[PDB]
């Protein structure tokens, strides 16, 4: 029926342009999120209250302000940005260890695929460290967030894991 | 000034066209152009994608007020929100207070809607 979602990433991720795609099927312009935006999104006979919440280095230590009660935790990469990928895979981890996000499951966008060059999915899963996460349900999605491309299928794992539980 | 134009204002914290001077981190706002605050020191801003139907929305946000400012467009309105971001005189630490106290009340309202 419904899912209580917090999208968090490092900043420039493309975590805005993925809600206001799905949210308003837009394209927005967008500037560094201090703080959040928050939507719900009708998909497929659920609703998913999502959190796009801000992640410039200096507002991460906000983002535990949305852990209480989130049932799916989408983690957006840049592709692009190999500089920033361990840095992703830190705050992931520090982010996947906090006892409030327990049950939650992962979905990890993969986005800015369209970029030459950008880490593929496998690069990424590899990069991130995923499948030590041996307690979690996870899935890694590769995304265009500009085209949309990517995104219903990370809406559908998300849908079969409300189900499943 | 460092910026000033007609914007259409609305408070959440009807639309009236208002003429808006920003001086310092003052934010100034006129019924009339021709006879001339909001402190902005402390704020956030961003984009406004759902409190209003109307394109080329800022929402400001205050300790006192929260409040959209519609420009004339896109650029309009992003040239008026990188002015008010850098009027603020705010040093790192003090940015960091003023962003996690009007972000946490954010959050808690928000999780009451
Ligand atoms: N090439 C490409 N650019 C993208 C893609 N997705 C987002 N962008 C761009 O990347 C920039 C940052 O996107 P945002 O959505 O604002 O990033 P964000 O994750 O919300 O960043 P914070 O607000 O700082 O947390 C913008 O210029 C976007 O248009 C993508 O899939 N491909
Ligand atoms: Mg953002």
């Amino acid at each position: 029926g419904s899912m209580r979602i917090l999208m968090v990433g490092l900043d420039a991720a493309g975590k805005t342009t993925i809600l206001y795609k799905l949210k308003l099927g837009e394209i927005v312009t967008t500037i560094p999120t201090i703080g959040f935006n928050v939507e719900t999104v009708e998909y497929k006979n659920i609703s998913f209250t999502v959190w796009d919440v801000g992640g410039l280095d200096k507002i991460r230590p906000l983002w535990r302000h949305y852990f209480q009660n989130t049932q799916g935790l989408i983690f957006v990469v840049d592709s692009n940005d190999r500089e920033r990928v361990n840095e992703a895979r830190e705050e992931l981890m520090r982010m996947l260890a906090e006892d409030e996000l327990r049950d939650a499951v992962l979905l990890v966008f993969a986005n800015k695929q369209d970029l030459p060059n950008a880490m593929n999915a496998a690069e990424i899963t590899d990069k991130l460290g995923l499948h030590s996460l041996r307690h979690r349900n996870w899935y890694i999605q590769a995304t265009c967030a500009t085209s949309g491309d990517g995104l219903y299928e990370g809406l559908d794992w998300l849908s079969n894991q409300l189900r499943n539980q | 000034a460092a910026k000033e134009g007609w914007l259409h204002f609305r408070p959440l914290v009807p639309w009236k066209q208002m003429y808006v001077v920003l001086r310092g981190h003052s934010l100034y706002l006129y019924k009339d152009k021709r006879e001339q605050p909001i402190s902005v020191n402390a704020c956030l801003i961003d984009i406004s994608y759902s409190e209003t139907k109307r394109k080329n929305v800022f929402r400001l946000t205050t300790s006192d007020c929260e409040c959209l400012f519609q420009a004339e467009d896109r650029d309009d309105m992003l040239a008026w929100i990188k002015t008010i971001q850098e009027s603020s005189n705010l040093n790192e630490e003090d940015t960091g207070v003023t962003n996690r106290d009007l972000i946490s009340r954010r959050i808690k309202e928000y999780n009451n809607l």
